[PDB]
RNA sequence: UCAUAAUAACUUCUCGAAUCGCACGGCCUUGCGCCGGCGAUGGUUCAUUCAAAUUUCUGCCCUAUCAACUUUCGACGGCUGGGUAUUGGCCAGCCGUGGUGACAACGGGUAACGGAGGGUUAGGGCUCGACCCCGGAGAAGGAGCCUGAGAAACGGCUACUACA
RNA sequence: AAACUGCGAAUGGCUCAUUAAAUCAGUUAUCGUUUAUUUGAUAGUUACAUGGAUAACCGUGGUAAUUCUAGAGCU
C-alpha cells in the first residue's frame, strides 16, 4: 500500500511475539498509572469538595 | 319446503367444523356443542320457526342454520315470481310526488331475494326481508317471516 | 384518486377554526393524530389565531422547534398537531394552562385553569374487552389504552386519567341523573341532566336531557359526554353553556353596557 | 485496431496498436472469458497466456457476457445487469448490445496477462501503481497484519502524511476510522 | 388627517433582535447587509444543467481533451 | 363458529436489536472489573388517525316514423372449486329455464361531465350551469407492465397506428 | 465537494373528449376487505462484537451524435 513501503510491511507483519508479548506489557503499563492518575485527579475533585 | 332427499348431489353436504363421528357419546343441552344440528338466532324481535330446528336441509345461505349474518334494512313486499329455485321475486309500490302538479303517481320497483327451505311461500304474498352480504349478482336480501293469509 | 390527499383549500376548513376568506387560498390541513380531522383544533390555529402570541407562519413553527409547549405533560414538536376535546396544553415561561372546550356557540375558546387541577383529565371509553393473553384492557375516546381496569367498567362510561401515571383513580356510571355536555351536532355546548333514556334495537338510539332552566332537548348516544353526576368535576366555562335565546342575548348585551359604562 | 492489455498483479495498464491482421487471426472465434496464447502475436509475448476480457465494436456498443452471435441485438435490460444503469426504481428500457463472440466487426480489444512469461514489456509489467488506500476494518487490519485477539489493533493502522496549501506550519497525520 | 397608526416590537436584548427578527427588516434598518445573488432563472438554468454530469461536476474540463 | 384459552402436528417461512448521539456518575474482592440516565433510528400484534375499494333505498333532457328485449361464445338461479386484499356468474366444470316490459323496457338524438348554484319574479314557473367549492374521467389514438403501503402513472417504461 | 443508503416524486396544476341508472346527490352497510405515516400500549427459546462484494476514487479506451458505457486496480 501507499502509506507503507514494502520492507515497512513486512517487518510489521513479521514483528516476533515475544517482543508483541513484551509490547502489551508496556502498553498497559502507562494507562494503568493514567487510570491511577485519574483517581488522583478525583482526589482533586475530592478536596474542591472539602474546600467548598 | 319439500324435499324429497337431503343428499342428492355430486358432493357430500355437512355444516363445517360441526363433528359427527365420535367414539365416545355425551348428551348436552347446546346445540352445536355436542355434535348436533346448529343454529341461531338473527334477533330484532324474529322467531327460529319450529321446522328449522328438526329439519335435515343443508343450507348454507339460509340465516339460520347457516353461514350469513343479517345487517341493514328490513323491507317488506309482496311476492310476484317463486317458480325458480330457492329464490323468489316480489314486488313493491309506492308514491312519487310531482311537485309542480301538486298530486302523485304510482311507481314500482322489483327486487330478488333468497327464500329458505324453512318456510312456504306461494303467490300474492307478503313477506319481510333483511339486508344481508352479495350472494349473487343481483341478491342480496333474505327473507325472515310470512304474514298470515288473509 | 390515486392515493391519499395532503393539501386542503381554504373554503372547505372547518366552520368553527374562524378562518378569513381572504387573505391566502390554503389551510392548515391538520395531520394525522389520536383526534378525528372535523372536529379539532391544530395547534397552529390556536397559538396563532386566538392567543396572538405569534404574528405568522415562520415563527409559528419556531415555538414548537424550541420546545415550549407541550400537552398533556409531552412536548410535541408539529405545528398541525391534532388537539381536542378536555386535552390540556401548558406553557411554563408564561406559566399557564388551557383545557379546550367548547363554548355556548359551538367553537372553542380560551379558558385559564389553575395548575393543581391542571394535572388531570376525563374521558368516554368506547371499547372494553380482553386483549393478547387474556390481559383485559379498555380504549378511550383519545387512543388512551390502559389494561387491567375495574371490571365493573363498561361501554359508554367516563374515567378520570391521572396523566402523569395514567392509572384508574375514579369513573363515573352513565345512568339517569348524571350531569352531561353534548360533543356533537347541532346543540354545540348545551350541558343538561340525564332526564330519561329510550332505546331503540338495531341502532341509533336517542337519550332526552333537561337543562337547568327547565329546557328540553334530545341527541344521540354519540354526542353525550357525562363529566359528573352533581356538582361538575371540571370548572365550567362562563355562561355555563345555558344557549340564551337572542332576545335576552342582546337584552343582557345592553343590560351589561350601561351597567359598565 | 487497439489492444487494451493490464496487469493486475503488478496494478499497471497499456494500450497497443495493431494492424497486421495475420497477428490477430488466432484471437477470432474465442469466446469471453476464455484462454489463448500470445505466442504468434510476436516474440516478446513469449510464454505468455491471456484471458479475453471484453471488447468494443466500431459504432461504440459494449460486449455482453452469456448472448451468443457475432452480429448485435436489441434486449430489455432491467436492473442488476452489466451495461445498464436504471435512473428509477424497477424501470427497464430497451437497447442494443454485441454479443459475445469475437470477430473481425469490433473496433477495440480489452484483455489482461494470466501468466508472466521470460521476457518483459517495455512499459507495461516495469512499473507498479501504488493503491490509493488501505484497509478500514478492524477484522480485515488483524487478519492483514497477523495481530491475535488482543494485540491493541488500535495502534497498528496505516498513516498517510498530508499538509496543508502554504500555511508554513509543518503537516499531520489522517486516520481511517476504524468500523465495527 | 394628522394622525397615523402603526405596529411596534420592543426586544430585551439586541443578541434576541437579531435571534428572532426576519433579516429583511434588518436590511431596512441597516444593521444587517444584503444578500447578493444572480436571478432566479440564471440559478434555475444552472441547476438543471449540472443535473447532465455524473461526478465531481465542479470541473469538468477533463472531458474537453477527448477529441485531440 | 365473536374476543380470548387449551391439545395433536406442520413450514424452501417470519419476528424476538452485532445501529447512532449527548452527559462523566456510583460500588471494592482495584480488575484497563461491575452497575447506572436521557434521546435518535428500527421492530411483532392490537387500538387510533388520513383514507381507499365495494355496497342498501329514492331521484335525471327530447323521441313510438323505436314494442317487445336478453341467452353464438353467461343471459336468471343452484352446487363444487379457481382467482382476488375480501363477497359476488369474476372465472372453470355439472344441473335447472329463467330475467325485464305500456307504472314506457330495448334502441336512436344530445350543439350532455354531475351537483352546490346563476338569470328572470305577486304566487306558481321558464331557462342556463366548460369555469375559483365537492365528486368522476383523460393526457395524440389502443393495449401491456416494473418499483412501491399506494399507479394499470404518462414532466415512468414496452409495442403498434398517425404525425415529427 | 463527490457518492452509497433513506424518503418523496401516486399531492398539486390543466381540460370536459367519452358517458342516459352510467357519473352524481341525500341516506345506510362493511359480523365482506387493504391501509405508508402519526399517536398509545405490547413479545425471557466468537457475544468485549460474525462474512464476502460494491460506490466515490486513481489511471487507460471506443462512437459524428444522448443524463450512452467497457475492461483493470482500492475501501
Ligand atoms: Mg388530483
Ligand atoms: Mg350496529
Ligand atoms: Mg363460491
Ligand atoms: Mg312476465
Ligand atoms: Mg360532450
Ligand atoms: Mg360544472
Ligand atoms: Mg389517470
Ligand atoms: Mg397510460
Ligand atoms: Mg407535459
Ligand atoms: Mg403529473
Ligand atoms: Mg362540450
Ligand atoms: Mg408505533
Amino acid at each position: 500500500i501507499v502509506g507503507a513501503s514494502l520492507e515497512v510491511i513486512k517487518e510489521r507483519r513479521s514483528m516476533r511475539p515475544e517482543a508483541r508479548n513484551a509490547a502489551r506489557l508496556a502498553a498497559i503499563k502507562e494507562s494503568k498509572e493514567k487510570k491511577a492518575a485519574a483517581q488522583a485527579a478525583k482526589k482533586a475533585e475530592k478536596a474542591k469538595n472539602a474546600a467548598a | 319446503a319439500t324435499e324429497l332427499t337431503v343428499q342428492s348431489e355430486r358432493a357430500f353436504l355437512k355444516q363445517p367444523h360441526i363433528f359427527l363421528n365420535s367414539k365416545v357419546k355425551v348428551k348436552s343441552t347446546r346445540p352445536g356443542k355436542g355434535g348436533r344440528r346448529w343454529y341461531k338466532d338473527v334477533g330484532l324481535g324474529f322467531k327460529t320457526p319450529k321446522t328449522a330446528i328438526e329439519g335435515h336441509y343443508i343450507d348454507k345461505k339460509c340465516p339460520f342454520t347457516g353461514m350469513v349474518s343479517i345487517r341493514g334494512r328490513i323491507l317488506t313486499g309482496r311476492v310476484v315470481s317463486t317458480k325458480m329455485h330457492r329464490t323468489i321475486i316480489i314486488r313493491r309500490e309506492y308514491l312519487h310526488y310531482i311537485p309542480k302538479y301538486n298530486r302523485y303517481e304510482k311507481r314500482h320497483k322489483n327486487l330478488a331475494a333468497h327464500v329458505s327451505p324453512a318456510f312456504r311461500v306461494e303467490e300474492g304474498d307478503m313477506v319481510v326481508v333483511g339486508q344481508c352480504r352479495p350472494l349473487s349478482k343481483t341478491v342480496r336480501f333474505n327473507v325472515l317471516r310470512v304474514l298470515p293469509r288473509t | 384518486a390515486r392515493g391519499p390527499k395532503k393539501h386542503q383549500k381554504r373554503l372547505s376548513a372547518p366552520s368553527h377554526w374562524l378562518l378569513d376568506k381572504l387573505s391566502g387560498a390554503y389551510a392548515p390541513r391538520p395531520s394525522t393524530g389520536p383526534h378525528k380531522l372535523r372536529d379539532c383544533m391544530p395547534l397552529i390555529v390556536f397559538v396563532r389565531n386566538r392567543l396572538k402570541y405569534a404574528l405568522n407562519y415562520r415563527e409559528t413553527k419556531a415555538i414548537m422547534m424550541q420546545r415550549l409547549v407541550k400537552v398533556d405533560g409531552k412536548v410535541r414538536t408539529d405545528i398541525t398537531y391534532p388537539a381536542g376535546f378536555m386535552d390540556v396544553i401548558t406553557i411554563e415561561k408564561t406559566g399557564e394552562n388551557f383545557r379546550l372546550i367548547y363554548d355556548t356557540k359551538g367553537r372553542f375558546t380560551v379558558h385559564r385553569i389553575t395548575d393543581e387541577e391542571a394535572k388531570y383529565k376525563l374521558g368516554k371509553v368506547k371499547r372494553v374487552q380482553l386483549g393478547r393473553g387474556g390481559v383485559p384492557f379498555l380504549v378511550t375516546h383519545d387512543a388512551r389504552t390502559i389494561r387491567y381496569p375495574d371490571p365493573l367498567i363498561k361501554v359508554n362510561d367516563t374515567v378520570k386519567i391521572d396523566l402523569e401515571t395514567g392509572k384508574i383513580t375514579d369513573f363515573i356510571k352513565f345512568d339517569t341523573g348524571a350531569l352531561a355536555m353534548i360533543t356533537g351536532g347541532r346543540n354545540m355546548g348545551r350541558v343538561g341532566v340525564i332526564t330519561h333514556r329510550e332505546r331503540h334495537d338495531g341502532g341509533f338510539g336517542i337519550v332526552h336531557l333537561k337543562d337547568a332552566l327547565d329546557n328540553t332537548f334530545a341527541t344521540r348516544e354519540s354526542n353525550v359526554f357525562v363529566i359528573g353526576s352533581e356538582k361538575p368535576w371540571i370548572s365550567l366555562p362562563k355562561g355555563k353553556g345555558v344557549k340564551l335565546t337572542i332576545a335576552e342575548e342582546r337584552d343582557q348585551r345592553r343590560a351589561r353596557a350601561l351597567a359598565a359604562a | 485496431m487497439k489492444l487494451n492489455i493490464s496487469h493486475p498483479a503488478n496494478g499497471s495498464q497499456k494500450l497497443i496498436e495493431v494492424e497486421d491482421e495475420r497477428k490477430l487471426r488466432h484471437f477470432y472465434d474465442k469466446r469471453m472469458g476464455a484462454e489463448v496464447a500470445g505466442d504468434p502475436l510476436g516474440p516478446e509475448w513469449k510464454g505468455y497466456i491471456l484471458r479475453i476480457t471484453g471488447g468494443n465494436d466500431k459504432q461504440g456498443f459494449p460486449m455482453k457476457q452469456g448472448v451468443i452471435a457475432p452480429n448485435r441485438v436489441r434486449l430489455l435490460l432491467s436492473e442488476g445487469h452489466s451495461c445498464y444503469r436504471p435512473r428509477r426504481d424497477g424501470e427497464r428500457k430497451r437497447k442494443s448490445v454485441r454479443g459475445c463472440i469475437v470477430g473481425p466487426d469490433l473496433s477495440v480489444l480489452a484483455l489482461s496477462i494470466v501468466k508472466q512469461g521470460e521476457q518483459d514489456i517495455p512499459g507495461l509489467t516495469d512499473v507498479v501503481h501504488p493503491k490509493r488506500l488501505g484497509p478500514k476494518r478492524a477484522t480485515k487490519i488483524r487478519r492483514f497484519f497477523s495481530l491475535s485477539k488482543d494485540d491493541d489493533v488500535r495502534k497498528y493502522v496505516i498513516r498517510r502524511e498530508v499538509q496543508p496549501k502554504g500555511e508554513g506550519k509543518k503537516p499531520y497525520t489522517k486516520a481511517p476510522r476504524i468500523q465495527r | 388627517g394628522g394622525k397615523t397608526t402603526g405596529f411596534a416590537l420592543i426586544y430585551d436584548s439586541p443578541e434576541a433582535l437579531k435571534k428572532f427578527e426576519p433579516r429583511y427588516r434588518l436590511v431596512r434598518a441597516g444593521l444587517a447587509a444584503k444578500v447578493e445573488k444572480a436571478s432566479r432563472q440564471q440559478r434555475k438554468q444552472r441547476k438543471n444543467r449540472l443535473k447532465t454530469l455524473r461526478g465531481t461536476a465542479k470541473v469538468k474540463g477533463a472531458k474537453a481533451k477527448k477529441e485531440k
